[PDB]
């Protein structure tokens, strides 16, 4: 029912060299202040972004590491930017970077390491600091920073496991916590963890592919949630989970590949939200990422679970095996 | 336009200013009420500044042993506003909503009832807000509340309005809670006539729909005579819908599932006609619907071979 209307001057053609160099030139405005909170997992979007797209070498490699390693704390998380406060998902960010760079000793990985290990709880959960937030999301982000670096066996991975399928519901979808409710972006979250854990004969693929698919507005957009709009994020995580458990042919595969390119901005380049809207590196790396997975041959291709290219992913031996 | 853009490069100077002396009084180790409200400013327009809202909770739990018992008093309650004027402006923050729970569970006794409160508010405004549904499940745990009146809760809330796929999810949740087993049959007859009766009032539902296959599912025939008669007259009321409704996928779809759970093979042509003119009505899922039918086929395939 609630659904974009797509205009039919909307682009319809893939604009790789305005996204670089929006990417390219992003950086050098007001929003971008206000989300120095999140700075290094924006740094992670557009130098992935711009690595799919074979332009990695536009960015500034040397000052990115630098930053990097003045996030680190003595705790050995990670910050979002300098001088702000440790946490998972800026560690998983920062090991993503350090990962797309081969450059991981940069920072101290045992450290990281005993970080991600302090923040595992007895029932098998993930805190993302020390201030206590139980969320899968956690649990993603601190698998998939081990795995990597290797040190997957650092954790409770049994209990962990565990911890995730507690929060499986009724419709084979997953939440934040156990009886959440599910949501695409969590999803998202637990079926990349349970590939990363050798877990995923644990999804019913088909009850939960039905779930996702049931996502695909009329428009082609997909949406995270019954009764809610469609839009990139949202399309990207659907469409990843979908892929994980073998089933991203239950989407109509052209029409959420139009949905995604009449998001792009034809004047500005980068890509929005859903047509038309404010573009942002955001939403700029999951609509180049949704159409790598689609099978986009100008973009390299892209890992569903860590939303880095493949060839990253091949070259420090972590590829789990998706379902079929 | 210009004092629009103007403004908004001041609200920087301000929110730039104001976060500079936060961190400078951090680093300075001053975890004193300067920086409660700084911090006030800058979480007001941006609570998904994670880092600030920590610096509150180390102002507070260094005041919790510099100021009496009256003064910390004080000082909560006047957090507790501060987060309800936060969640008016941005009801879907993480980092308010955890906020709220740290503050409540480390206080003496909590008022759980008027958390209980505020969360009913809060879903009237959005019923799908699923943070404030989460927060619900916190407050019911930390005030030991029976599943019964959370599932007369849930009664309540889907009568009332259609934003139900929240509530049915929670009604998923609690049932299981009132029958612990490693669903009972009059319980699962009674939720399939709450089910029903919502996608008949309205058949656009979705969410009635979704949590109707998981009922089907719940545990042949061992079909009773009353479960193969509800079943039964649920598969003529869809059709009934179908005639009503030529475009409605979700009672099409129903009719395949219900044929299903009666018998297999016995509904077997019925069942392949029903797929085509599903897959006429939701184009979109004609891969999902042939792969579902290619394993029921194959069910189909497997229970003729288990003849004579
Ligand atoms: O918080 C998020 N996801 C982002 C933002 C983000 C991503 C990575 C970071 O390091 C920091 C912030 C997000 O949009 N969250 C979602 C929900 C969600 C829940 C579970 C899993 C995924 C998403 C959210 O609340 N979005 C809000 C607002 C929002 C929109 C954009 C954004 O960047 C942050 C917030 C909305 O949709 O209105 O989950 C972390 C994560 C997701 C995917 C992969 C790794 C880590
Ligand atoms: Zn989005």
């Amino acid at each position: 029912q609630k659904d974009v209307t797509i205009k039919s001057d909307a682009p319809d053609t893939l604009l790789l060299e305005k996204h670089a160099d929006y990417i390219a030139s992003y950086g050098s405005d007001y929003e971008y202040c206000m989300s120095e909170y999140l700075r290094m997992s924006g740094v992670y979007w557009g130098l992935t972004v711009m690595d799919l797209m074979g332009q990695l070498h536009r960015m500034n490699k040397e000052e990115i590491l630098v930053f990097i390693k003045s996030c680190q704390h003595e705790c050995g998380g990670v910050s979002a930017s300098i001088g702000h406060d440790p946490h998972l998902l800026y560690t998983l960010s920062a090991v993503q970077i350090l990962t797309l760079y081969d450059s991981i000793h940069v920072i101290n990985v045992d450290k990281v390491v005993a970080y991600v290990q302090s923040l595992q709880k007895e029932d098998g959960s993930f805190a993302g600091d020390i201030w206590g937030e139980i969320d899968t999301r956690f649990s993603f982000c601190a698998v998939a920073t081990l795995a990597l670096l290797g040190k997957l066996d650092a954790i409770n991975v049994e209990k962990a496991i565990e911890f995730v399928l507690s929060c499986m519901n009724f419709d084979g979808g997953f939440g934040c916590r156990p009886g959440s409710e599910s949501h695409a972006g969590q999803i998202y979250c637990c079926t990349g963890f349970l590939a990363i854990t050798s877990q995923l004969h644990q999804v019913n693929s088909d009850l939960l592919g039905w779930w996702l698919c049931e996502r695909q507005l009329p428009s082609g957009g997909l949406n995270g949630r019954p009764e809610k709009l469609p839009d990139v994020c949202y399309s990207w995580w659907v469409l990843a989970s979908l892929k994980i458990i073998g089933r991203l042919h239950w989407i109509d595969r052209e029409k959420l590949r139009s949905f995604i390119l009449a998001c792009q901005d034809e004047e500005t380049g980068g890509f929005a939200d859903r047509p038309g809207d404010m573009v942002d590196p955001f939403h700029t790396l999951f609509g180049i990422a949704g159409l790598s997975l689609l099978g986009e041959e100008q973009i390299k291709p892209v890992s569903p679970v860590f939303c880095m290219p493949e060839e990253v992913l091949q070259r420090v031996n972590v590829q789990p095996e998706l379902v079929s | 336009a210009e004092a629009k853009r103007l403004e908004r490069e001041q609200k920087l100077k301000l929110y730039q200013s104001a976060t500079q002396a936060v961190f400078q009084k951090r680093q300075a180790g001053e975890l004193d009420e300067s920086v409660l409200e700084l911090t006030s400013q800058i979480l007001g327009a941006n609570p998904d500044f994670a880092t600030l809202w920590n610096c509150r909770r180390e102002v507070l739990q260094h005041l919790e042993t510099e100021k009496s018992p009256e003064e910390s008093a004080a000082l909560v309650k006047a957090e507790l506003g501060f987060l309800e004027s936060c969640l008016r402006v941005n009801p879907k923050s993480y980092g308010t909503w955890h906020h709220r729970c740290w503050l409540l569970s480390r206080l003496p006794e909590p008022n759980w009832a008027r958390e209980l409160e505020l969360c009913a508010r809060f879903l009237e405004a959005d019923e799908r807000n699923f943070h404030c549904w989460d927060y619900r499940r916190f407050v019911a745990a930390q005030a030991a509340v029976a599943p019964a009146e959370e599932l007369a809760f849930t009664d309540s809330l889907i009568t009332r309005n259609f934003s139900n796929y929240s509530s049915w999810h929670y009604r998923s949740c609690l049932l299981p809670q009132l029958h612990p087993q490693p669903l009972p049959e009059n319980v699962l007859l009674k939720e399939l006539e709450l089910v029903q009766n919502a996608f008949f009032t309205d058949p656009n539902d979705q969410s009635a729909w979704f949590y109707h296959r998981w009922l089907l599912g719940a545990g042949r025939c061992e079909l009773s005579v009353e479960k193969s008669t509800v079943l039964q007259s649920e598969l003529e009321s869809c059709k009934e819908l179908q005639e009503l409704e030529p475009e409605n996928k979700w009672c099409l779809l129903t009719i395949i599932l219900l044929m299903r759970a009666l018998d297999p093979l016995l509904y077997e042509k019925e069942t392949l006609q029903y797929f085509s003119t599903l897959k006429a009505v939701d184009p979109m899922r004609a891969a999902y619907l042939d792969d579902l039918r290619s394993k029921f086929l194959l069910e189909n395939s497997v229970l003729k071979m288990e003849y004579a």
